[PDB]
């Protein structure tokens, strides 16, 4: 998942 | 470079209200997401609010929440943070701090990588948080040697062979400084003399050999789970 | 647990230009590894460009690139760079990143390019060494049959008894994937309808049966003397 | 012998 | 804790006269000497004047004998630069330095460890060891290296110390020490500064380079009079 | 013969507006292309503005578009400078250099041949080339040799050609060419300076020094606009 | 190409 | 030999 102002997957 | 400069504290009585801003400049502001972190006078770091660039996520801290609000100008290039129903407990130093991207191959990582001087605010007279319990409470070491601060985390903040593990450093009248990131990885020129380690639950942060200027405070801090959540801090004395 | 590598920094450069090369690693504890950087021509020919030790005791360049490039690594960072200089057009190529796995035995530890990134595209808008000479050219196979390639080392390849001859697939978009090492010993993971015999001068890669999924172009290399040198390489396709 | 990039004897 | 008030400037017509006072407060004024230093708007910096402590030993540069005086007056705790026969190349803004002596196991060392924020005067229309710094200047990247240059006409080492030492001077602030004989550090000067060098080379290297160190840096020598400094380099971040 | 005057300087206040002139004579001045270049109380040189001889191409430097403003008029042989929103860092001398053509065997090389004595303004209360210059001065005995290096942040070659040059300028006076395209001398240069290098390092040398060198000797690139120069080399002679 | 104000090929 | 506002021997 992404986690808001903690990682963003690509 | 970039510069972040807090401002609108000062004495209030409880149950009052007060709005802090924050003026950013040398980056583009509308891309990054802004933190307010406060720091108690018994130097405890804890995170207060969260927003995303464009304003679609907001997180706040349990402890703040409904009273507070915060909010961003991205044409002003300005933050705010709107208080009401102050306690005595919201006593502190107030930083706005940066989200700074760092891309790695699975994805982005994000931290706390810029820290404003901070305003102050003085009020007058479940937990299913990490709590991260940080070791020892204060250490003397000469020069030259080793120092080794450690932290053991209630949970994990492994996610998908990742370790959302940061430390920091603060030096008195400083707002903190990005050590290492994700457990491991070296902060924007960082001496090789910081070294982060561990994964799961136990992580160290080491430094060799110490140098005078590393006497300062430090905290280990978690960015797994919202809360942000900070060690107690260990401050670092030379010979 | 999942061994990464990222290379990153290429682009288009004049002639007589200059770039710089950055790899990031993840997934090991990069200052215990060798790393290489290689190579690969829009002729799909790899060539071997440098390689720095772990403690960067040992740095070997290729007769190509020597003085104008520089390999270095900040352990710190767990980064690997590649410092181009006196860009020319032959440089241009796509860049892998290629770790130095070694492989622990009873009498000694023997190293091979296991790890392999993504890589970074690199184009210039314009004696000694052991020859491996691959067979055949290109190969068309039914499923099911079998499929051999051969290589013939201009010299010996054996250094105390083993023999230091590796083959390695590649299927177009990605990186060399190692097949055999220590000319019969598998790889990590490899189906042992790939295998590799031979010594000294002579070596084969027999894949039988054939798959669907085993086209792809495979390549020999000599892994004895510096510098490393690959097979022309041979394009494997299924026929209809 | 040792071979550095090749092999480590022992 | 320590202060420095340099006053007394302004304009003044060629051959005029003028004196500047010094406060001085937060040491003990009357144990330390002290140095007059000024800085042309070339950014060219030029010592003038020294006065030990007690008075018993003074010295003035070539281009300033005769005409200058300096004096102190260690019951106000205060030093004067009495000028006369202004000519335009005074045109500069005047600091005063106090000398500061670092003990060690053979002896004392001395250099300009304090400087105060300087006043400004304006003036209206062969021996020496000359230290050759390079670069002239120099852009570098947050973290990469950063070196700068030393090479003295002649030696500068007397009895197994190197008299070489280094300033770092930013905007609106006069010169701090950064590095002292060669290679000592200063009191709280990171350790990516980092001085060496003996006899006539020397060397300031900064790794890494972080966005605090964008500023002027001119090396100086302390063994022979005059105080000499070099031309200096000034450090820009990307 | 060839003349250059400028003129309009003086004391200002910040944010005013001020025209600087330049007249002409001794040549067609409508054939050739114009330069401001202003000179910094540190003496560093920093190119302004440039205009074609039929005033089809401007540049600016970037410290100073959109408030400065180059223009001329051919009939009159004068060049201008519209300055406004004055600041204190626009406190320089002013001169006006020519954009002389140096025809070569492949094509014309232009370079900054002629300097005005300069005019004085005084403001009271990223992919540019870099020109690291060394050494930042030099003392050199009479008949002794001088070396000035520089080291560019990017290649100054342009189809074989190095478009480094490199300027002496005398106290009281404006900078005069030394050297241009790496390694020609100029208009009635002795052979004792001669120029060399290629790609990103040049050098300067002076061989026997004599006692009118003494000077401050800069290097420039005229491949890419802005047109940039090192920060400057003082010789002087040892007596 | 044409450099303006730098160079003119011929 | 001591050197007045520069070194002190001893």
């Amino acid at each position: 998942m992404s986690l808001p102002g903690r990682w963003k997957p690509k | 470079e970039v510069k972040l400069v807090e401002s609108g504290g000062g004495l209030v009585k409880p149950g009052g209200s007060l709005k802090l801003s924050c003026a950013a400049s040398g980056f583009t502001f509308s891309r990054f997401g802004m933190h307010w972190v406060r720091q108690t006078p018994e130097k405890r770091l804890e995170w207060v609010a969260y927003i995303s660039s464009g304003s679609s996520t907001i997180y706040y801290a349990d402890t703040v929440k409904g009273r507070f609000t915060i909010s961003r100008d991205n044409a002003k290039n300005t933050l705010y943070l709107q208080m009401s129903s102050l306690r005595s407990e919201d006593t502190a130093i107030y930083y706005c701090a940066r989200s700074g991207g760092i891309e790695r191959y699975d994805g982005t990582y994000y931290v706390m990588d810029y820290w404003g001087q901070g305003t102050t605010l003085t009020v007058s007279s479940g937990g299913s948080d990490i709590v991260l319990t940080q070791s020892p409470a204060s250490l003397t070491v000469s020069l030259g040697q080793r120092a080794t601060i450690s932290c053991r985390a209630s949970e994990s903040v492994d996610y998908y062979g990742k370790s959302f593990m940061n430390w920091y450093q603060q030096k008195p009248g400083q707002p903190p400084k990005l050590l290492i990131y994700a457990a491991s990885n070296q902060g924007s020129g960082i001496p090789a003399r910081f070294s982060g380690s561990g994964s799961g639950t136990d992580f160290t942060l080491n430094i060799h050999p110490v140098e005078e200027e590393d006497a300062a405070t430090y905290y280990c801090q978690q960015s797994k789970e919202v809360p942000w959540t900070f060690g107690a801090g260990t401050k670092l004395e030379i010979k």
